[PDB]
């Protein structure tokens, strides 16, 4: 039951750069039947290399694979815009085939502080008995970002969910949303709602807030 | 030219069974290995099993033995995947993939690796009932009426199942638009928001509308967002 | 190995 290990799970690289991805197998991969796939968001996987080093027709030559036994490597001589995606390695050396967890290659670019916005719940929602407060971190880099919710300066935990977009194809930044969900009754119990953001691009944390019904 | 076309999206209740199809065309069917790979939302690829049509030689991953049945009809160049006793954990996009062939052409010696893939079939496993979302505005801040950028949006909450599509001004506005990945709430319903940044000087002159479409419920909503 | 069968079938015919 061959376990494939791909690490790092993520690498940040500049365009035109060279990239080398690792894939370790618990045991020897039969007949070096190791393959690499590329998968872009919203798209099906695409075969890049098979047989540990054979590149199928229709695949640019900047893609090269190597290794044997239990150690294998995929190399991209120069990262073109379309090469930034997730890469998976699979072994088919035995009847029970397996995949690695994948390595994601993002575009490393200059630091960009997020522009922060906070939105109160709409009156149209409150009427249904629920209050969603939304915090938006717009176009920032790097990925790492800490968003803290504070209601009447009391730290919140467990009642918010966030989602991040895929790296923008044009400016290579990320955007994030944090949604604090409360019952209408709970929402009515406090005055000041604030969102506090910490990020490499910010010298000091940024806070955006509003007074309920104000 | 090998093209694989899979059946449409499915929505099943836990414990039920589902059958997804894969019709191949543009090559020979019988002598080439065809596998089924799945991918849960935001997760990695998982090989489930495969079949060689000629003698219906199946190969199942131990983890699915008993719940999975893969068939293939040589008369219609169609392979099938049947998964029983569904569980929410089986929610995923299921792909069928056929191994490639040496060098040029497609009648060369098989290579084992998956070179051809279907478009994928989203199978959702939940107890929730089909529901169109409610759309709430994310009103642009009054704190930024002049000078800089302004942000406005739409909160698309409580719908099922996936997917839902969002546009702005019937698709005329696309720059600075961000539609976030839906989150599956404990209620069994999905939620997401779509935001867009525009010049604040444009708040007093340009109307902004988010068009939300949820085909699964034949729902369409156009909501105007303003200060 | 199941992933070898089409190779062997192809060779047996080729």
């Amino acid at each position: 039951e061959i376990v494939l290990t791909q690490s790092p799970g993520t690498q940040s690289l500049s365009p035109g750069e060279r990239a080398t991805l690792s894939c370790r197998a618990s045991q020897s991969v039969g007949n070096n039947k190791l393959a690499w796939y590329q998968q872009r968001p919203g798209q099906a996987p695409r075969l890049l290399i098979y047989g540990a080093s054979s590149r199928p027709s229709g695949v640019a030559d900047r893609f090269s694979g190597s290794g044997s036994g239990t150690d294998f490597t995929l190399t991209i001589s120069r990262l073109e815009p379309e090469d930034f995606a997730v890469y998976y390695c699979q072994q088919y050396g035995q009847s029970l085939s397996t995949f690695g967890q994948g390595t994601k290659v993002e575009v490393k670019r200059t630091v960009a502080a997020p522009s922060v916005f906070i939105f109160p719940p709409s009156d149209e929602q409150l009427k249904s008995g629920t209050a969603s407060v939304v915090c938006l971190l717009n176009n920032f880099y790097p990925r790492e970002a800490k968003v803290q919710w504070k209601v009447d300066n009391a730290l919140q935990s467990g009642n918010s969910q966030e989602s991040v977009t895929e790296q923008d194809s044009k400016d290579s930044t990320y955007s994030l949303s944090s949604t604090l969900t409360l019952s209408k009754a709970d929402y009515e119990k406090h005055k000041v709602y604030a969102c506090e953001v910490t990020h490499q691009g910010l010298s000091s944390p940024v806070t955006k807030s509003f007074n309920r019904g104000e | 030219q090998v093209q694989l076309v899979q059946s449409g999206a499915e929505v099943k209740r836990p414990g039920s069974s589902v059958t997804v199809s894969c019709k191949a065309s543009g090559g020979s069917f019988s002598t080439y290995a065809l596998s089924w790979v799945r991918q849960a939302p935001g997760r990695g690829l998982e090989w489930m099993g495969g079949v060689i049509p000629l003698l219906t030689i199946t190969n199942y991953a131990p983890r699915f033995q008993g719940r999975i049945t893969i068939t293939a009809d040589r008369s219609t160049s169609t392979a099938y995947l049947e998964l029983n006793s569904l569980r929410p954990e089986d929610t995923a996009v299921y792909y069928c993939a056929r191994e490639g062939t040496t060098g040029w052409g497609w009648l060369g010696k098989p290579i084992g690796a998956f070179a051809h893939w279907g478009q994928g079939t989203l199978v959702t496993v939940s107890s929730a009932s089909t529901k169109g979302p409610s759309v709430f505005p994310l009103a642009p801040s009054s704190k930024s009426t002049s000078g800089g950028t302004a942000a406005l949006g739409c909160l698309v909450k409580d719908y099922f199942p996936e997917p839902v599509t969002v546009s702005w001004n019937s698709g005329a506005l696309t720059s600075g638009v961000h539609t976030f990945p839906a989150v599956l709430q404990s209620s069994g319903l999905y939620s997401l928001s779509s935001v867009v940044t525009v010049p604040s000087s444009s708040l007093g002159t340009q109307t902004y509308i988010c068009n939300v479409n949820h085909k699964p419920s034949n729902t369409k909503v156009d909501k105007k967002v303003e200060p | 190995n199941w992933f070898c069968i089409t190779r062997w079938l192809w060779k047996k015919k080729k």
